[PDB]
């Protein structure tokens, strides 16, 4: 017997880990505005230059500020590559069989690209569902970034995979990339499956 | 032998609290007499700790509200934060709990940090204590700060004077050690 409705008991995490004096999002200023705030201060210009770099801004119409390219599963034990082309068709992910061997330590490689402005405190929210029940809430802060031609590649901390002796089923995963401005850059769903062996 | 490891140290705190002077003081040994920039340039220094070379990268910040959006651009990949506050200035000490700690814990979850009492020479100074004890406000003590630090879960509390360089070399030594201590998961996904 794999699973029952003891999924609600698994919520021995959920929400109660908030208890913190809230941050407070920063005003919605902009690069050009930042650039003109203290032109008089040589020290501050050097400061903005190190953080903001210099020039190179392409497509303004079609292209949004943030554009996630992919999500890669970095694992030394995984024989076959695990990626998700977060470009174009996303419905395809609603019928894939993503296997992930139990108990293995792993990490996520987020690959995005900032185009025009600053992305303040961008985060990756992941919701894990089993039989329609949300049994896990997870937030991976990526941080604030500036616009540039070359793509960024963020890695999440090393985490362990669950032991299949019980919960070795298939999950519905809902994910989205938002930020301090509540802007929803992307949102999609996909299915993952735990097993006892790699590609069994 | 083994590769040289880099420690990225980011200093935060309100304006005029002494983040900049503390950095020039530490990297040149000479306190800034005449000139003092808004922001100290990104700088690296080899530091010997426990018999091992470490490249300590130093990052000064523009703590104004005007830069609450720009400032965090340096936060990614940080190894340790140094939240600083002047002893003879409760306005900063308060802002530590209100603005600072939440800003860094928001952007860098599992990243350690320390509280820094800047200007300890002023704990005992005429003109400064003068305006203090007047408006119902007195200088902070290690005991006072250690309470807030442990409350905030800061690796530790350290203090110093960029003027008298008392405790300076030590602030960065603890900064290094604070950054060497392993993460400690506490993110158990199994049930
Ligand atoms: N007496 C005294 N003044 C200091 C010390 N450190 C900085 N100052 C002075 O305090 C003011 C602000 O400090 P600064 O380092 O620029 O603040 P920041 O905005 O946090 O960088 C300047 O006028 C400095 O000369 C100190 O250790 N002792
Ligand atoms: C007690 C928790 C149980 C029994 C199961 C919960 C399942 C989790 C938490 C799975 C996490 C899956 C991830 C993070 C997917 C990563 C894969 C890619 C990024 C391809
Ligand atoms: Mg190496
Ligand atoms: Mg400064």
């Amino acid at each position: 017997e794999p699973t029952a409705e003891q999924l609600a008991q698994i919520a021995a995490e959920n929400e109660e880990d908030e208890h913190s004096v809230n941050y407070k999002p920063p005003a919605q200023k902009s690069i050009q505005e930042i650039q003109e705030l203290d032109k008089d201060d040589e020290s501050l210009r050097k400061y903005k230059e190190a953080l903001l770099g210099r020039v190179a801004v392409s497509a303004d119409p079609n292209v949004p500020n943030v554009v996630v390219t992919r999500l890669t599963l970095v694992c030394s034990t995984a024989p076959g590559p695990l990626e998700l082309d977060l470009t174009g068709d996303l419905e395809s992910f609603k019928k894939q069989s993503f296997v992930l061997k139990e108990g293995v330590e792993y990490r996520i490689k987020i690959s995005f690209r900032v185009n025009r402005e600053i992305v303040s405190g961008m985060k990756y929210i992941q919701h894990t569902y089993r039989k329609g029940v949300k049994i896990d809430k997870t937030d991976y802060m990526v941080g604030s970034y500036g616009p540039r031609a070359e793509e960024y590649e963020f890695l999440t901390p090393m985490e362990e995979a669950p032991k299949g002796m019980l919960a070795r089923g298939s999950y519905n995963i809902k994910s989205r990339f938002t930020d301090d401005d509540r802007t929803d850059h992307l949102s999609w769903e996909w299915n993952l499956t735990i097993k006892k062996e790699w590609k069994d | 032998g083994s590769h040289m490891q880099t420690i990225k140290c980011v200093v935060v705190g309100d304006g005029a609290v002494g983040k900049t002077c503390l950095l020039i003081s530490y990297t040149t040994n000479k306190f800034p007499s005449e000139y003092v920039p808004t922001v100290f340039d990104n700088y690296a220094v080899t530091v010997m700790i426990g018999g091992e070379p470490y490249t300590l990268g130093l990052f000064d910040t523009a703590g104004q509200e005007d830069y609450d959006r720009l400032r965090p651009l340096s936060y990614p990949q940080t190894d340790v934060f140094l939240v600083c506050f002047s002893v003879v200035s409760p306005s900063s000490f308060e802002n530590v709990k209100e603005k600072w700690v939440p800003e860094i814990t928001h952007h860098c979850p599992k990243t350690p940090f320390l509280l820094v009492g800047t200007q300890i020479d002023l704990r005992d100074d005429p003109s400064t204590i003068e305006k203090l004890a007047k408006n119902k406000q007195k200088p902070i003590t290690p005991e006072t700060a250690e309470k807030l630090a442990r409350d905030l879960k800061a690796v530790k509390y350290v203090e110093c004077s960029a003027l008298t360089q008392k405790g300076l070399k030590n602030v960065f030594d603890e900064a290094i050690l604070a950054a060497l201590e392993p993460p400690e998961p506490k993110k158990s996904r199994r049930c």
